[PDB]
């Protein structure tokens, strides 16, 4: 039962609740940036520079 | 006199696990402030983004 | 005092008045003005601070 | 009265900054000069020395984007002042003032009014007299000439030194040879005021019957006195030495003798 | 291994008895008997001996206020002091094992307080309060009224301080009331559960406020006053007696067997008193609730005894009577040659039940080891209890009615009556 | 020799709390010992040293100071509160180890 | 020696009747004894239209029984110098008396008359009725236990727990003779029940005159059995009687307990007796070495205050109870939690190390005398189920430490919901929310 264990483990003492939500930030940024990025170029397929950039890319 | 005082029922709000007067309501504690605390933790994660 | 937040010549101003603070058990939504005023007054001269570097 | 007196350490470091950062509004030889030389100095802070300055800056050196910032925080800084003022009365207060003999005074209190409001009136024109003297009789005899001179890139001023009220403590930043110590130096001459509470070994408050404490406390103030003037002379001998010298009293009486000669008072009374 | 030890009990030059008993209990409750207390008080130090026994956690010489304390704590021991009219008793508890240490403290207490004037003037205002909780029981309230009404001085002295002189009694006076009654020779070290020459070992080459009687109390002379409390609460309260017997007074055990054909106290839980005359006698008075028994006191050169009356307001008039008619129908030789043979033995019993407390045992040890020296048998103070005519006991039933009666009654008395209405 | 019986009486001249009439003890910095000390003090030596200390108040109010014949003198200087301290300072300290233990 | 003068206890004798019912007793060389029936019955056994009886019954298990009616029943006793006394609480229930060794068989055969043959007079009856309601008038004004009813009102509200062991008004004021009857008929049996004695009684002659009027034979295997009960809920919450007009207010807090046969107990009493206990007349004073007793002195925080371990057979109820002035509630209570978290997160050796001392010379003083050994006896068996003496109780107080006192506690207290009962002029104390936060971080 992970409602149990996280109580225990992560919610029980105040000292593992705060290392709980930082990491557990850290972790959410990592993942909420790069979904929401993706999911932004998906609805604009073909109309952001990092897409037409091969074009003119050519040193 | 006091005697002839008694608690209301609760069954209207009591979460699902403490429904039973005839079951530890101990057992299932530790997930009903699990999940609480988790929604908390949360909270405060997506306010430190 | 025993507790600090009461004795203190500070915390006791904060917890007078934000924290043990006596609140009618019915106020509604339309009491939140106050608090988002203030909010948003701070919010107003830190933007605007940041602005006026400029 | 450690809380009353520490706002009050935060006052003065508050007022410091706003002083400073009011100087360079003019934008004048020394306003630009002085600004250039003494917001580098965190360049010597490790790793995020650098950083930090150009952060400061806006930019690669003191330019447009300083000027505005430093306007913007010289306006908002005195007001900082005034609220946090306000602490400081309001600490004071719970013990109420202290006074010259240093023994409680319950027994002879008198209200406030007309009392202090009529000696503060008669203290303030007495100062104000001077003040208006000054300002307007001798204006610049105060400023350096050098701030009559549109601030100019390609001209490093003679001698840059800060205003008077902060050369007591440049001083004590050139006497250390090494960027970093220095710099440390000059913070620990402030901030060493953050101590003087725990430094306090006497057995009564004021130095009121303390004849040793005295000529010791003279000194240090005459010893502040040669550190400003060290300040505003150039580093060369004999000033250079005479520097060091007053700097190492400095912390020296402070931190040593101070609390020291306390102790001894104290055998000496028979305690 | 443990087994049957025997009772000693040595005698000291300067007259400190020392009694002792080893019962291998896994835990001991040595004592200080002291002959002292609200009856060797003047008009001028009243209270002194209340506030001396507040004052117990106070500095000594050898302890601060705080080491008694802690000190007594740290090894789950106890102190305590309980003190009657003319007896101050100072006993300590814990594990054999710590003995020794709370010993120290216990002498400390008795023999080295500093009664430091701050000490002492930041307790006194204690006695309001411990006065206040204790006269929460009109129990309470009418003794201290009725030793007042019985006697003119001695014993007359309240057991609590008297308001008045709350706050007014002083380091000196509390000083002068132990020089001059916690002397040596007035003093026994009775001890449960320890080794008797070890209990010696610290009396003898350790306690040293010494010698003499010091301070004799007056003669307790008799009054026969009536003291009435008008007060308003539903219940009354009320005691009428006269001169009893003393202690160690063989008129004594008549009395003690009188009380008990009368009755003293129910032995069935909310049960009804059938061999209580007194309480049958009432009980055919008066149709709502109530209680009556046989009071009995006995001092040292005197004594107390009558009946306690608690009853409806109302009805303090006929539960008052009853219980007079049913003491001189006593009198008339209203006894039966049981009566007084169940009486005996309730007593019997009653005194050996109430041993069985370490406490109750202790207390009974040393009090004789005090005014005595001795530690009469349990056959003996037998021997001594039945032996006691049908006679004997109609005999102090008449001294009752005919010697001086006084009374102190407390309530809304509108309804009761005054002692010369009996 | 009296080499310390000199000092103590030249710093106690040095210091000059004798001159507004008051006593070593009177100029002790009231500190959280100091403050239980005086609570113990008899009544008739806590309104004496309440006026001293009054009395110096407002002196020094005034700038002045007692005609010299009034100066306490260095051996007639009474140490009325220094035994109490002493143990308020003892208990304390037991207290403070004991904790500790 | 300590140690020794516990081995050298004498040991209490327990044998089994045929019929269910056990007999235990510990021998001294007394002349007096104390000897009784110790029953697993009480409020909790009862039910919304009986609660009440045991009580009830209570009242009348005195007032004769049939082969010998009132007058004669309490001459007898009274004549033979034995005091009667009994009680009943909400799983025991218990008669016993004190009397001379010497009558320890004469005895025997009047418990087992009361338990077996209760009058219950139709007439006696009605007139108990009106008795019992007054009791519980007086009752009411006694707030220390108007309180406690409450506790466990909420504590266990719901439940069989829940119940006041006097029982409801309308429940007295129509118990019927029957009821009363069945009662005892359904509870007073032999498996459940225990004659236990202490004094300078012979085992034998005991048990002997046990078989003699306990001889009552069970037929099927349902009358061996003794019933297991439906278990209570516990129940964060709290319930405040407010009444301004009241001189000081009462408070009473705790967690669920461990109950009877957990090991933790131990601990946990070794928990409580580090907080301790207070009241105004303690001379200790601001020397007192409990914390909480010390702030309580410091601060005028309180008349009084008591920790509690309260267990049951299943479950318990472990907190404390403090009277205050309306205006220094909240400090009391604040720093009552205050040291509840100091006990799971900072305890010293220093303190269990005392808190033990005190605890063995509580358990000690707990035999002090026959009547409170027989009351010993008369549980340990009906609730471990055999005796547990002084020298084993002692080891395993002696094994508490520190670390065993943190981890016990933060086990039954951290962060735990605690049930809360308030009454008189609470209104400086509130919120259940604050309360509950206070449930964690020292
Ligand atoms: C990538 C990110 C990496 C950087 C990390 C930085 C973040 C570090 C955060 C430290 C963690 C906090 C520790 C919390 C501990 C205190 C606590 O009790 O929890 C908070 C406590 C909860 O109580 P319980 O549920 O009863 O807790 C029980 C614990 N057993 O109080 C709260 O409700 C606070 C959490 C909610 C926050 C709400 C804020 C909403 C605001 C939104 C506006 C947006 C933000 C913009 C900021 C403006 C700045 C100019
Ligand atoms: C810092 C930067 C350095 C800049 C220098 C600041 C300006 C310095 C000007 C010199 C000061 C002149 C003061 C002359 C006053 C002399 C005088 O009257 O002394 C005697 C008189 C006798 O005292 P009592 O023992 O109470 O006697 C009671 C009997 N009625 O002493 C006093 O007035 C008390 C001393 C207070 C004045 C101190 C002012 C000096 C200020 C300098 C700063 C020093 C502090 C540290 C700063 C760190 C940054
Ligand atoms: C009381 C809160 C404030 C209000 C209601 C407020 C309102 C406004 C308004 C309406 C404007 C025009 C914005 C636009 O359309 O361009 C403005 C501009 C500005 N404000 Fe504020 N302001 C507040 C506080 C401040 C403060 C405290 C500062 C900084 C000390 C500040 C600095 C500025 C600056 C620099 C601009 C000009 C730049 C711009 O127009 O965006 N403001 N403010
Ligand atoms: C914005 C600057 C400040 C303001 C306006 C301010 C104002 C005051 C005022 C009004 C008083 C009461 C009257 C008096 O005794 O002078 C006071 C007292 C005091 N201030 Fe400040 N102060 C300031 C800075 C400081 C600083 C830098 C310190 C010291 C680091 C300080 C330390 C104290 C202390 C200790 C008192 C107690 C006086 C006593 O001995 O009775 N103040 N201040």
């Amino acid at each position: 039962a992970l409602l149990r264990q996280a109580y225990s483990a992560l919610f029980r003492r105040t000292s593992t609740f705060a290392l709980t939500v930082v990491l557990g930030a850290v972790l959410f940024e990592r993942a909420f940036d790069q979904g929401a990025d993706a999911i932004f170029e998906h609805l604009n397929e073909g109309k952001l520079w990092k897409h037409i950039k091969h074009k003119y890319e050519a040193s | 006199v006091h005697n002839d005082v008694t608690v209301p029922d609760f069954s209207a709000y009591r979460r699902e696990d403490v429904m039973d007067a005839t079951t530890s309501s101990q057992t299932s504690s530790e997930d009903r402030k699990g999940f609480s605390y988790l929604v908390t933790a949360t909270a405060c994660v997506a306010t430190a983004y | 005092a025993p507790n600090i937040r009461k004795s203190h010549p500070l915390l006791k101003m904060i917890n007078n008045s934000l924290i043990d603070l006596p609140a009618p058990s019915n106020i509604s939504a339309w009491w939140n003005f106050g608090s988002l005023l203030a909010v948003c007054l701070m919010t107003q001269i830190l933007t605007g601070l940041l602005l006026a570097m400029h | 009265y450690k809380e009353t007196w520490n706002t009050g350490v935060i006052l003065l470091l508050t007022l410091m900054a706003t002083a400073f950062v009011g100087y360079v509004l003019p934008w004048g030889q020394m306003s630009f000069w002085g600004a250039t030389v003494i917001t580098n100095l965190f360049s010597a802070i490790p790793y995020i020395g650098h950083t930090l300055v150009e952060w400061a800056w806006g930019g690669f050196s003191v330019d447009n984007p300083t000027l505005t910032r430093f306007f913007a925080l010289h306006f908002l800084l005195p007001f900082a002042i005034a609220g946090i003022t306000i602490i400081h009365l309001t600490f004071l207060h719970e013990s109420g003032s202290n006074n010259p003999l240093g023994i409680s005074s319950d027994s002879d209190k008198i209200p406030f009014h007309p009392y202090y409001s009529f000696k503060d009136i008669l203290g303030l024109t007495l100062m104000l007299t001077p003040f208006l003297t000054l300002a307007l009789f001798s204006p610049n005899l105060l400023g350096d000439p050098e701030n009559f001179t549109p601030a100019n890139p390609l001209v490093t001023p003679p001698h840059i030194k800060p205003e008077w009220y902060f050369l007591f403590a440049y001083a004590i930043l050139r006497s250390i040879p090494n960027k970093l110590g220095g710099v440390l130096a000059l913070a620990a001459s402030v901030l060493i005021l953050f101590l003087i509470p725990f430094l306090h070994k006497s057995k009564q408050r004021t130095m009121t019957f303390r004849p040793l404490s005295q000529t010791l406390f003279w000194l240090l103030v005459a010893n502040l006195l040669i550190l400003t003037w060290i300040g505003s002379q150039p580093v060369e001998h004999p000033f250079i030495i005479i520097g060091q010298m007053a700097s190492l009293s400095y912390f020296t009486i402070l931190l040593i003798l101070f609390p020291t000669i306390g102790t001894l008072e104290n055998k000496m009374l028979n305690y | 291994c443990p087994g049957a030890e025997d009772l000693e009990i040595t005698k000291l030059p300067n007259g400190l008895i020392i009694a002792s008993l080893e019962n291998f209990s896994p835990a001991s409750r040595i004592g200080v008997f002291i002959k002292a207390g609200s009856r060797y008080e003047t008009t001028a130090n009243l209270g002194t001996a209340h506030l001396l026994r507040l004052a117990s956690p106070l500095t000594t010489k050898g302890a601060s206020s705080f080491r008694i304390t802690r000190g007594i704590e740290a090894v789950g021991g106890s102190l305590s002091v309980y003190s009657t009219r003319e007896k101050m008793t100072y006993c300590v508890e814990c594990l054999r094992d710590h003995v020794d240490t709370v010993m120290e403290y216990l002498l400390n207490v008795t023999t080295a307080p500093e009664f430091r004037p701050w000490e002492v003037t930041d307790l006194q205002p204690q006695l309001k309060v411990d006065k206040a909780v204790a006269f929460q029981s009109p129990q309470v309230g009418v003794l201290e009224n009725l030793h007042a009404a019985a006697y003119k001085t001695a014993l007359a002295n309240p057991l609590y301080c008297p308001d008045y002189r709350i706050g007014k009694i002083t380091s000196e006076q509390l000083h002068h009331f132990v020089q001059n009654n916690f002397t040596s020779a007035r003093m026994a070290l009775v001890g449960i559960g320890v080794k008797h020459s070890d209990l010696k070992q610290v009396a003898e080459q350790f306690l040293n406020i010494r010698s003499g009687a010091g301070t004799s109390s007056a003669k307790a002379t008799y009054w026969g006053g009536e003291i009435r409390e008008q007060n308003g609460h539903s219940l009354v309260h009320a005691a009428v007696v006269t001169e009893g017997a003393a202690v160690g007074s063989a008129e004594a055990n008549a009395f003690s067997v009188l009380q008990h054909v009368l009755g003293a106290g129910p032995l069935i839980k909310r049960g009804s008193s059938v061999t209580s005359k007194l309480y049958q006698g009432v009980a055919k008075a008066t149709t709502q609730p109530f209680d009556a028994s046989a009071f009995n006191v006995n001092y040292s050169d005197s004594g107390l005894f009558g009946f306690y009356t608690i009853s409806q307001a109302a009805h303090a008039g006929e539960v008052i009577r009853a219980a007079m008619n049913q003491l001189k129908a006593a009198a008339q030789g209203g006894v039966t040659e049981e009566d007084v043979t169940k009486a005996k033995n309730q007593l019997k019993a009653t005194y050996l039940m109430s041993v069985e407390t370490a406490q109750g045992l202790l207390n009974e040890i040393g009090s004789e080891a005090l005014l005595s020296g001795t530690h009469t048998a349990p056959s003996v103070v037998a021997q001594k209890i039945d032996s006691v005519t049908s006679a004997d006991v109609v005999n102090a039933a008449k001294k009752f009615v005919s010697g001086k009666k006084s009374m102190a009654a407390s309530g809304d008395l509108g309804s009761t009556p005054f002692l010369d209405e009996l | 020799g009296r080499l310390m019986d000199r000092i103590r009486k030249w710093y106690y001249n040095a210091a000059g709390f004798n001159k507004y009439g008051l006593m070593r003890d009177d100029t002790l910095y009231e500190d959280d010992d100091v403050k239980e000390a005086l609570k113990r003090l008899p009544e008739d030596l806590y309104n004496e040293r309440m006026f001293r200390i009054k009395r110096a108040l407002d002196l020094s109010l005034k700038h002045r100071i007692l005609p010299k014949e009034q100066w306490v003198k260095y051996e007639e200087d009474k140490p009325y509160l220094e035994p109490y301290l002493k143990e308020v300072i003892r208990e304390r300290l037991e207290r403070e180890a004991w904790n500790k233990k | 020696t300590y140690a020794q003068t516990l081995q050298n206890i004498p040991e209490t004798n327990v044998t089994t009747l045929d019929n269910g019912l056990r007999v235990a007793s510990e021998e001294s060389s007394q002349p007096t004894c104390t000897v009784g029936v110790w029953i697993g019955a009480g409020s909790r056994y009862e039910n919304e239209k009986n609660n009440g009886a045991g009580y009830f019954v209570e009242h009348l298990a005195f007032k004769g029984t049939k082969k010998r009616p009132c007058a004669a029943f309490e001459k007898e006793v009274e004549s033979m110098g034995a005091h009667f006394n009994g009680y009943t609480s909400r799983e025991q229930t218990a008669f016993y008396i004190k009397a001379l060794s010497k009558d320890m068989p004469k005895v025997v055969e009047l418990l087992a008359d009361v338990v077996q043959n209760c009058a219950l007079e139709e007439s006696q009856i009605e007139k108990e009725r009106g008795v019992i309601l007054q009791e519980l008038k007086e009752m009411d004004n006694d707030m220390t236990n108007v309180t406690f009813d409450y506790l466990h009102a909420t504590a266990f509200q719901g439940t069989a727990l829940a119940r006041t062991v006097e029982g409801t008004t309308e429940n007295i004021k129509h118990l019927t003779r029957a009821d009363l009857a069945s009662y005892i008929d359904t509870h007073f049996k032999a498996p459940r029940m225990v004659l236990a004695a202490a004094g300078g009684i012979s085992h034998k002659e005991l048990v002997d005159a046990a078989r003699q009027h306990f001889s009552g034979v069970s037929f099927t295997y349902k009358e061996d059995a003794v019933p297991i009960l439906p278990r209570c809920r516990f129940t964060g919450s709290e319930i405040r009687a407010r009444d301004d007009a009241l001189p000081v207010a009462h408070v009473a807090l705790a967690v669920e307990g461990p109950g009877w046969a957990d090991p933790d107990n131990v601990v946990l009493h070794v928990a409580n007796a580090i907080i301790g206990r207070y009241d105004r007349t303690f001379g200790g004073g601001k020397h007192l070495s409990s914390r909480l007793a010390a702030l309580a002195v410091e601060h005028k925080l309180c008349h009084s205050f008591q920790t509690f371990n309260t267990s049951y057979s299943d479950t318990g109820l472990f907190g404390f109870h403090f009277v205050a002035d309306p205006l220094s509630i909240d400090d009391m209570m604040f720093c009552a939690q205050g040291e509840w978290m100091r006990l799971c997160t900072s305890t010293t050796e220093s303190e269990v190390k005392r808190a033990k001392n005190h605890l063995r010379s509580a358990m000690v003083a707990q035999l002090d005398g026959t009547t409170p050994v027989c009351e010993t006896i008369g549980s340990h068996l009906l609730n471990y189920g055999r005796r547990i003496s002084l020298e084993e109780w002692d080891s395993r107080i002696s094994a508490v430490d520190a670390r065993m006192v943190r981890d016990v506690c933060s086990k039954y207290i951290y962060d735990k919901c605690p049930a809360l009962a308030a009454v008189g002029p609470i209104e400086q104390l509130l919120d259940y929310n604050r309360i509950r936060s206070g449930m964690y971080w020292i």
